[PDB]
RNA sequence: GGAGCGGUAGUUCAGAGAAUACCUGCCUGUCACGCAGGGGGUCGCGGGUUCGAGUCCCGUCCGUUCCGCCA
RNA sequence: AUAGACUGA
RNA sequence: GGCCGCAAGGUUAAAACUCAAAUGAAUUGACGGGGGCCCGCACAAGCGGUGGAGCAUGUGGUUUAAUUCGAUGCAACGCGAAGAACCUUACCUGGUCUUGACAUCCACGGAAGUUUUCAGAGAUGAGAAUGUGCCUUCGGGAACCGUGAGACAGGUGCUGCAUGGCUGUCGUCAGCUCGUGUUGUGAAAUGUUGGGUUAAGUCCCGCAACGAGCGCAACCCUUAUCCUUUGUUGCCAGCGGUCCGGCCGGGAACUCAAAGGAGACUGCCAGUGAUAAACUGGAGGAAGGUGGGGAUGACGUCAAGUCAUCAUGGCCCUUACGACCAGGGCUACACACGUGCUACAAUGGCGCAUACAAAGAGAAGCGACCUCGCGAGAGCAAGCGGACCUCAUAAAGUGCGUCGUAGUCCGGAUUGGAGUCUGCAACUCGACUCCAUGAAGUCGGAAUCGCUAGUAAUCGUGGAUCAGAAUGCCACGGUGAAUACGU
RNA sequence: CCCGCAGAAGAAGCACCGGCUAACUCCGUGCCAGCAGCCGCGGUAAUACGGAGGGUGCAAGCGUUAAUCGGAAUUACUGGGC
């Protein structure tokens, strides 16, 4: 079976060679070496050092795959000298070398799935029923159950944040926190509307009906603003209290106005008779406004990603689940699985792997 | 709903058995299996011989097979060569000496098995189901049957939805136990599926 | 800034309870309603008195009020 | 005397 | 916009845009918290249960490497499964094979086979001996094993919303139709409606209808009475004798056994009724109005169930979605539901004594008698392919004694120890026996089920599956009620 | 316009085939791509989508769009209704 393991790693190396196109990376390296070999590259140090690091990045994949095939040949040769000569010592040594090759190959395998700052952040799944009514709610409940079971299989923690139970059956909307290593990276590609094609149990006539449920996965964010304002970035000016005392002959410089020098936001307080209390109130208001600015920065996605969220209805399907004919298919990846049962409870990684492309 | 088999419900009243032999519990199963093998062989070879039914009788250490057919000439063969060859194989299957006799089923139109086989053959040859059913009913009534009911079920005409059609003329009393109701079934393997044909023939009471 | 009122079941209110809420089992073709059986907080947070504290006392967050004026 | 509602192939 | 009006508003009066319909009369169904008339344990009157406890079993859920697949209101849930330790097995882990485990066919080598070692958990692999046979144009081969093809095998893989076949259900409900004639432009109507009457579209009468078919009834099985046969392995009235035991001699009476007939037909009498159909009674008769029970399930309804009995179009895999083997799983367990068994005791527990059944199975089987073991059973060994022998003491019941209202001399769950039987092998995961322990449970909330007479309730007995493994399924008898004013 | 020379030699495409309306099968797709004057077709066995074979109707033209009349007795004078 160890020879089968060698072939399996050979298959993994060969497909990883195709995916990462190390020959094309070497093709990129062809013109990388053109300017690096000649001394006429330090005129612009950005051209020199960046190419040097890019060359290392290209050769990282290229050389590892080269060492991968060479190592596989060495393991095959050692096992031929081991099993045929009954040398169990070399038989175990080649297994350890083969395991080391798998570790090197897995590094490049994980390299492709490495993407985004939130790649290791905990993911938050939101499932909302759409067209289909009660049947859509049931489909949403079936959708969240397999997501929870998939997360449990991966070992990720499950936390039901909120669920608004359906009026008749199922749940209208669920929000579940899935916490684990690279949880967002695993489930970031499960975003969209899923189509369910089955005979509706709620329909009296038993007609074949189509239902839709959404699945929005938003990553873990700081969700907190701890920005502290700077006295050097703030300008405070005192002036007469125009309100409630601006009429009298005797006016004091109790009114204050704090203007943020970088941003330009102006804040003024005239309620209290003491300039120090007015300064404190203006400081609270200005800091609160700055807090709002960072919140609006976070809210930029709440107006963009929410708009990008396609309607839960016809024509927005990302994956088709034909339970009547047992032909679950992901249109985006072109992957068809005949076993509906498995996809209904777990085994979603089969479509996830192709979705990582 | 569901209907009892006319032959089974009339087995002891107005119908004979297709297998008449006495055996204890030890050899009852062996005799039944041997009869099944003999019938399977004879039906396969004499499919083109228009065999209505086969009766297997087991005397002491012997098996006498009577084959009822509408075309005795082909079954008998030249100088009895065909029946002799059939007798040899039947004896080999049974394990005891065999004696094959041939009976003539005159008026082939008044036989449930023959009509059902003819209809299925026409359906396989893509003959219109209604034309086949009407012709079979008309022939039986012309010959002198007091009543005939023909039912054809399946994907008739290649339609994606199967349906059941039936034509009945005369009296076909299925609730009278003293009625000589001849009932038989057959199946036609068309290019779209399997089509079942059932024939009821009433030839009088008692 | 001064003087009071509070903070208790998921929520609203009493002093560890009530209503709503939530489970489970019934009824019904199914839901709702309805019937029956249950659980659910250890008193905003800390300290101190007390044999003994949700309670009494002090400090602190938290919300509610009124006042904060005359030149 | 009380008694409501059955999405969408 | 104009005119009118105190106002509310009235009068005249568009356009953009949108859809392929909107609408009237009539027809067939379906429905109504519309009407009239009826039926069914449907209510009403009763009896006994479930829902509370323990256990058995199935299901959902959860868990798991797998916990195989299917069945989901009535009409899924002691269901396919009339019986998972291996097998079954279709699932998982691991070790293996790849014209294959299973088929045809070509060529070549071989008889086929029968025994012994051999390494492996086993598959398998390496050997070693033994025979090397039979029909035989003695020319052949025939059969049965291997090798090498490659056309092909193989699938419990998907679709029951492509199908055949089979089945459930409304529902054994009484309805569903057709030919011709007639009416209406037509969908359609009539017949098939109406007065009775019936279990019934059962029958009579009327009628633009006349007839017919599938349905109802009858013909079929069984039971209740009698006659005729036949009298053994069954029976014992008259006897003969007898150990008193139908035990022999006997007998063909009777019970009984299985074949053929008789009998029940509103056939007869009274009364009502439209001089009809029928109904209410009565006589006789074993049986009176279908005497009881069963089989028999119309056109169709649910795209109802089954592609996993089987067959089957199409699609899918072919060094694997095929095949072999070992082990494990289907028996997992924070829970919920369904169907049952045992109880919560005195109409009873226990000890002793003593009566009354029916039906069925048995040859790789039923197993007598005797001996041994407290017991499950063990040894020996008759009879029976059976009205003969065995399974095979029926229990409830009756008599006596005791317990004396207590979680008990109720209840027997659970657990410890020791054994028997089948089976290669009872760890996961069989049944049973002996000693020991002795749980909940003291009659069960909302709610819910079955039953109209030899029925309910209760008591035992047998069979299919099956080497072993029933509280389930199927059948057999023993005691044996209460109630039905009525719609 | 006529007479000679040479050689079949230099010369056929467009729309459509579910019904209206003449002309049918296979393959690919799977409520997607798309078609569409109206009814509508496509959700794994499509004569309606795309391609191929065959066929139909026109032809140096063939289809689509725009505009008028007709069908429209659907402004009814011929010739309608409350
Ligand atoms: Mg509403
Ligand atoms: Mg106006
Ligand atoms: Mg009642
Ligand atoms: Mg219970
Ligand atoms: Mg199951
Ligand atoms: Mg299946
Ligand atoms: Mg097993
Ligand atoms: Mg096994
Ligand atoms: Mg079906
Ligand atoms: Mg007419
Ligand atoms: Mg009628
Ligand atoms: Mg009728
Ligand atoms: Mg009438
Ligand atoms: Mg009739
Ligand atoms: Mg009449
Ligand atoms: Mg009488
Ligand atoms: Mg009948
Ligand atoms: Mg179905
Ligand atoms: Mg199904
Ligand atoms: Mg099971
Ligand atoms: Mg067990
Ligand atoms: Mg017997
Ligand atoms: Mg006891
Ligand atoms: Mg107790
Ligand atoms: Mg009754
Ligand atoms: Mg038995
Ligand atoms: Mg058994
Ligand atoms: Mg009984
Ligand atoms: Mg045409
Ligand atoms: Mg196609
Ligand atoms: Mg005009
Ligand atoms: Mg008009």
């Amino acid at each position: 079976p160890v020879n089968n393991r060698i072939q399996d790693l050979t298959e993994r190396s060969d497909v990883l060679r195709g995916y990462l196109d190390y020959d094309a990376k070497k093709e990129r390296l062809e013109e990388v070496n053109a300017e690096l070999e000649q001394p006429d590259v330090w005129n612009e140090p950005e051209r020199a050092q960046a190419l040097g690091k890019e060359r290392s990045s290209l050769e990282a994949v290229v050389d590892t795959l080269d060492q991968m095939k060479q190592g596989l040949e060495d393991v095959s040769g050692l096992l031929e000298l081991a099993v045929e000569a009954d040398d169990e010592e070399t038989f175990n040594e080649a297994v350890a070398e083969l395991d080391a090759l798998e570790e090197k190959l897995a590094q490049l395998e994980f390299r492709r799935m490495f993407s985004g700052e939130y790649d290791s952040a905990d993911c938050y799944l939101d499932i909302q029923a759409g067209s289909g009514g009660t049947e859509a709610q049931d489909w949403a409940s079936m959708l969240e159950r397999m997501y929870l079971r998939w997360a449990e299989s991966r070992g990720f923690k499950t936390e039901i944040i909120e669920e608004s139970e359906g009026e008749v059956a199922g749940i209208k909307s669920v929000t579940i926190k899935i916490s684990g290593d690279y949880a967002y990276g695993w489930l970031r590609t499960e975003t969209g509307v899923h189509r369910l094609v089955r005979k509706s149990p709620f329909d009296s006539g038993g007609r074949r009906h189509t239902s839709f449920s959404s699945a929005f996965v938003y990553p873990e964010v700081d969700d907190d603003i701890d920005i502290e304002i700077n006295p050097a970035d703030l300008r405070i000016d005192v002036y007469r209290t125009s309100g409630a005392g601006g009429q009298h002959v005797n006016r004091t410089e109790s009114a204050v106005r704090i203007t943020h020098i970088p941003t330009g936001i102006v804040t003024q307080c005239q309620n209290d008779r003491s300039q120090h209390k007015n300064k404190d109130q203006a400081m609270k208001q200005m800091k609160a406004k700055l807090y709002e600015l960072e919140m609006q920065k976070k809210n930029a996605e709440k107006q963009a990603m929410e708009d990008n969220k396609s309607d839960i209805g016809w024509g927005s399907q990302i994956r088709s689940y034909v339970l009547d004919d047992s032909r679950i298919k992901d249109l985006r990846t072109g992957v068809e699985t005949r076993n509906t049962q498995a996809v209904l409870d777990g085994s979603l990684d089969q479509f996830i792997e192709a979705s990582l492309k | 709903g569901q209907k009892v088999h006319p032959n089974g419900i009339r087995l002891g009243i107005v119908k004979p058995w297709n297998s008449t032999w006495f055996a204890n519990t030890k050899e009852f199963a062996d005799n039944l299996d041997s009869d099944f093998k003999v019938r399977q062989y004879l039906t396969k070879e004499l499919a083109k011989a228009s065999v209505s039914r086969i009766v297997i009788e087991r005397p002491a250490k012997s098996i006498r097979v009577t084959i009822h057919t509408a075309r005795p000439g082909i079954v008998i063969g030249k100088k009895g060569e065909d029946v002799e060859k059939l007798r040899k194989v039947v004896a080999d299957i049974a394990g005891v000496p065999a004696q094959i006799n041939i009976a003539e089923v005159r008026k082939p139109e008044l036989d449930a098995k023959l009509v059902a086989d003819s209809i299925t053959s026409q359906l396989e040859r893509r003959v219109m189901f209604r034309r086949a059913m009407k012709r079979a009913v008309q022939n039986a009534m012309r010959l002198g049957a007091k009543g005939i009911k023909v039912e054809v079920s399946g994907r008739l005409g290649g339609a994606e939805i199967a349906r059941t059609e039936w034509y009945r003329e005369g009296r076909v009393p299925l609730h009278t136990l003293r009625a000589d109701i001849d009932y038989n079934t057959s199946e036609a393997h068309t290019t779209y599926g399997v089509i079942g044909v059932k024939v009821w023939i009433f030839k009088g009471e008692i």
